[PDB]
RNA sequence: UAGCCUUUAUAAAUAAUAAUUAUUAUAUAAUAUAUUAUAUAAAGAAUGGUACAGCAAUUAAUAUAUAUUAGGGAACUAGUUUUUUAAUAAUAUUAAAUCUCGAAAUAUUUAAUUAUAUAUAAUAAAGAGUCAGAUUAUGUGCGAUAAGGUAAAUAAUCUAAAGGGAAACAGCCCAGAUUAAGAUAUAAAGUUCCUAAUAAAUAAUAAGUGAAAUAAAUAUUAAAAU
RNA sequence: UAAUAUUUAAAAUCAAAUAUAUAUAUAUUUGUUAAUAGAUAAUAUACGGAUCUUAAUAAUAAGAAUUAUUUA
RNA sequence: GAAAGAAUUAAAUUAAUAUAAUGGUAUAACUGUGCGAUAAUUGUAACACAAACGAGUGAAACAAGUACGUAAGUAUGGCAUAAUGAACAAAUAACACUGAUUGUAAAGGUUAUUGAUAACGAAUAAAAGUUACGCUAGGGAAGGGUAAUAUAGCGAAAGAGUAGAUAUUGUAAGCUAUGUUUGCCACCUUCGACUCAACAUUUCCUCUUGGUUGUAAAAGCUAAGAAGGGUU
RNA sequence: GCCCGGGAGUCCGGGCACCA
């Protein structure tokens, strides 16, 4: 091989969703090699160490006192509140299921059970 | 050593390794009532080198060790590879026994009352043999092992015998203290000048 | 013994790069930390090749040899390998073969300095002038009490500078990471981490 | 090759023009600041004339404007040196300097602070 | 095929573009050592590792009547001293495409607000052309810090852009021609004549240096400063 | 004040100016050489050309068309 | 005041990671061990990243079963990023889907799997040369630039020169000029002889001159002015 | 992949399909 001339393409990894941005459950937030960012509140981590939203909400980047020397990406459930959330204050959950008003639907639901 | 903060690069920098060496060293505390030198543990390692060829030799060595001490040894495997000597990793070679408490005391007594005396030309342990944090070591040839009670009683049973190293760990802060302590237990240090 | 031929293990080719024009006012390698009299670059930064350096060195040496307890030390080393294509060959077909070693020299850097109780400063100056002739820039003689070249028409004294303690500064105006660390160190967090 | 007949110096007229341009830029900034101040005054509860009069004029808060106001970062024309009105720092010139008039759109571009020693 | 262009249109449509607020600290005032309001300073929400800066770790370079480890040579009666040889340690100094512990600006970029609505985005139904570009400036790779060279990156112009300037001029500097008209502002450029338009001030130059394309080391002569 | 050996600097220093409490202090900003030689090829001198450097005695009168810093 | 325990702090890091390099990793992904060989299972996969399409990547959730775990939970192979190949035509199984007059079948389809086109979006199952006897359509899909080399000149001076760098010489390194050589670039598509020469000066001769322990003279050497005439 | 030649196993050489 007199000349070299081989190389791979860029991988397009990096942040795909920025502080303040509204994610939806599933949306990929960060692509990375290794964990330069760690999953925080309401955030999952896939096989690539890709961070993604577990819930609808607002993306925030933070430093967690419990974990010094680690950067966190998380989803705050609503905009107003900060994300490295007070340790002892009750955890803000979503619930986020709707109730079957339509009577037939409700009946069906009632009927259906595990196998 | 911590970094002088005369530049901004020092800020989140790991400290400088010790002026003398790579490794960090302990503080020498003064010898008071609370921390007098004492015998901590005796480790015996018999690395039979001829066991590179014959693996039964290792077993025999281990048995010998057991006989000498009265507590189960543990096998010593060859941790490295080297062509010059016929050495390949993953090869059982010799036995290592950790002696503590009463057992270790017993062993030491046996060494001092019987063996070290009986060995023909022994001029005592070398004074340079200090670990430097209060550890002392010395060898025994393949011949001297015959002088132990458990072996001497049946020479018919032990055709091959294997030499060994003996390491003695002490609660001593420094080597000289340790050697003084050892002398108390009848260890001749006439081997050299410190 | 080998400032002109540094022994890197992996002999690897190197992109041409550019000679730094130290804009933040470096002052690094611009003072004479040993020796009495020195030889500094006066002009724009230049790439000095090993051969040139050697020739300069040899020129200087003849002046020093006579002196009792007189010696010359070389401040810069030719660390950058240069590959040159054969003249006859055309463009393409990759990079050329390793030719020689060079060193990028910023504007105010000291190439050499000397000392030797016996030596008269005039002689030293002369020597340095002679050395200069072998090198591809314009050079200036420096003494132990001559102010440092920062730019190419600008000087400074290193003794007049802000002696800061940077830890203190950091504490005063802290980064986020540091703050986080401090918080972590604080009692409750330490207690409740449960690792 | 192809003859781009552009001189290494500037004519006096050109220099004057440059100076004027510089002054104008400064003036714009000043005007902006003034406007901001009077807005602030009005918010507080004053008339236009009163605001104009006021001794304690308010500095601007927005970062950019503040930076512009600082003479360390963005000099005014009278403050500025001759060597910086008609030359820029070129990293690859002889003398590390180059006439501003060589800079692509120098009539629009602003560029005051050359490096400290270069 | 996507990208860039066009036509017609759609709307529980402002999503588009631009900036601002967002942070930290200080001072003052008011309430409960905290919170709010006002002022001021700070390259000021979040993302980042280039310049610069640095030599920490990694990779390299230098210097020791310094320390240790052995060797060579040497003196007196194996011990010893000196002269060192190499290595390691110590202290000082240095640099790098594939080192960054410090670290810009520009940049990516978020919600709300304000400004752009004769405006932008999105979507739907239809159409295309284009896929040998060029130069300038900036930061690069290749070349020899050669090329009106070559390869990509960013911005502009040219391509497809007439007008004024750059003597003449694709790509430079200004400026975008619907049609006139020619009074007033002017842009870049100029103002002795050619050639539209000029008067001053302070210095320096005596070479026609120079007057729109700056030729180097160095030498001589003078001038200032210490 | 003569001779003497470097340097061609506003970093330091001094002077001046602006912003902050203000007759001071703090912070920022600006102010530091010139000639000559070196110098050079082929149709023709080649700033585009003419040409431009000033002077008493005298002009209701010219005084750089160069370089640097400016004004109207 | 001691012993033991729980630790905590510092250092953590280039050790180790199936495998290159990078990023990560002690809160361990790294190592040891118990159980387990089960998530190296089965239907729907929203939504993102990426992206011309074909493809690729992460993945919440719903349902079926399994493993470990006191539980919380965790597992849809491997710490991450490589480890790959379209359709067509064949082949093997399952499906109960059509069955060309009806019934069977054949054949096709659905689902699952198999072998390659490395010129790796693969023209065919199957393919090398030569033409200076050639032909057609087209495209250009010495000069100009550069000065590495060459020639020429300067600055400094190692060294020659019976002595002494600078009469004369002048290593390697420095700074330039020329576009007379060998190249490079791709804006652009014949060497000699004869005849006649024109122009230049970096002057071979002739004219003037400076230096020359190396100008006694004569011959020279070297340098300055000089292109009028001449130069087989 | 299947079949040979030199009970099982290894090590070698022939064919026979596959060759889209
Ligand atoms: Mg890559
Ligand atoms: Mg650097
Ligand atoms: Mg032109
Ligand atoms: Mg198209
Ligand atoms: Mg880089
Ligand atoms: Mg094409
Ligand atoms: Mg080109
Ligand atoms: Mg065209
Ligand atoms: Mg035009
Ligand atoms: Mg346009
Ligand atoms: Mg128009
Ligand atoms: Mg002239
Ligand atoms: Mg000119
Ligand atoms: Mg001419
Ligand atoms: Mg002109
Ligand atoms: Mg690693
Ligand atoms: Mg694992
Ligand atoms: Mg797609
Ligand atoms: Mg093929
Ligand atoms: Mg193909
Ligand atoms: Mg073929
Ligand atoms: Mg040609
Ligand atoms: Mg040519
Ligand atoms: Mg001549």
């Amino acid at each position: 091989s007199r000349t070299s001339m081989k190389d791979s393409a860029g991988r397009r990894l990096g942040p795909k969703k920025y502080e303040g941005q509204d994610v939806s459950t599933g949306e990929i937030i960060m692509r990375q090699r290794g964990t330069k960012f760690y999953p925080g509140e309401n955030v999952g981590i896939g096989k690539d160490h890709s961070i993604f939203a577990l819930e609808p909400g607002v993306v925030r980047y933070y430093l967690d006192p419990f974990h010094p020397k680690r950067k966190f990406i998380g989803v705050a459930l609503r905009r107003d509140l900060k994300l490295p959330s007070p340790h002892f204050e009750p955890t803000v959950r979503r619930f986020g299921r709707f109730e079957l008003t339509n009577k037939r639907a409700a009946y069906k639901e009632e009927n259906s059970i595990s196998r | 050593r911590a970094w002088s903060g005369d530049s901004p690069y020092h800020l989140n920098r790991p400290p400088k390794n010790p002026r003398g060496s790579k490794a960090q060293l302990p503080d020498i505390h003064p010898i008071k009532w609370s921390n007098i030198p004492g015998l901590e543990s005796v480790v015996i390692n018999c690395f039979v080198r001829e066991a590179r060829e014959n693996q039964l030799l290792a077993i025999t060595a281990a048995l010998q060790l057991q006989q000498i001490t009265g507590c189960k040894p543990h096998p010593i495997f060859s941790k490295n590879d080297v062509p010059t000597w016929k050495l390949r990793k993953g090869h059982q070679m010799g036995a290592k026994v950790e002696l503590k408490g009463k057992e270790m005391s017993q062993f030491l007594s046996t060494l001092t009352e019987i063996v070290l005396p009986r060995i023909r030309e022994y001029k005592g342990i070398s004074n340079q043999s200090g670990n430097r944090f209060g550890g002392i070591s010395f060898g025994l040839t393949a011949e001297d092992i015959k002088f132990f009670p458990e072996i001497d009683a049946n020479q018919d049973s032990w055709p091959k015998t294997f030499g060994m190293h003996i390491n003695i760990n002490t609660s001593a802060q420094l080597d000289y203290q340790a050697r003084t302590l050892l002398s108390g237990f009848q260890f001749p240090f006439f081997g050299e000048e410190k | 013994k080998h400032e002109y031929a540094p022994r890197f293990k992996i002999v690897q080719k190197k992109q041409k790069g550019r000679v730094p024009v130290r804009t933040g006012g470096s002052i690094k390698g611009s003072t004479l930390q040993f020796g009495k009299y020195g030889l500094r670059l006066k002009s724009e930064g230049i790439r000095i090749s090993a051969q040139q350096l050697k020739e300069a060195d040899n020129a200087i040496m003849r002046y020093v040899r006579p002196l009792n307890n007189g010696h010359l030390w070389r401040r810069l080393c030719t660390n950058v390998a240069v590959c040159i294509k054969g003249n006859e060959t055309r463009m393409g077909k990759g990079k050329g073969g390793f030719d020689h070693w060079m060193v990028r020299v910023p504007t105010g850097k000291i190439l050499f300095e000397i000392n030797g109780d016996d030596l008269h400063e005039k002689v030293a100056r002369e020597a340095f002038r002679k050395a200069g002739t072998k090198l591809p820039g314009v050079y200036e003689f420096v003494s132990l009490d001559s102010l440092v070249r920062v730019g190419l028409h600008s000087f400074k004294n290193p003794k007049d500078d802000p002696v800061k303690n940077f830890y203190d500064e950091n504490a005063k105006k802290p980064s986020k990471k540091y703050l986080n660390i401090l918080k972590s160190q604080e009692p409750q967090y330490k207690l409740f981490r449960g690792r | 090759g192809l003859l781009w007949k552009i001189p290494w110096r500037m004519s006096t007229h050109q220099k004057t023009r440059q100076r004027e341009r510089l002054r104008n830029v400064d003036q714009v900034i000043k005007q902006l600041t003034l406007g901001l101040h009077v807005q602030r005054c009005q918010d507080k509860g004053l008339t236009y004339q009163e605001a104009m009069e006021s001794k304690k004029k308010y500095k601007p808060r927005s970062k950019s404007l503040r930076l512009l106001n600082k003479p360390s970062v963005f000099p005014k024309e009278n403050q500025m040196s001759s060597k910086d009105k008609y030359w820029t720092f070129d990293k690859k010139a002889v003398g590390y300097r180059k006439g501003i008039h060589k800079v692509p759109k120098w009539t629009k571009i602003s560029i005051r602070k050359a490096p400290k020693f270069f």
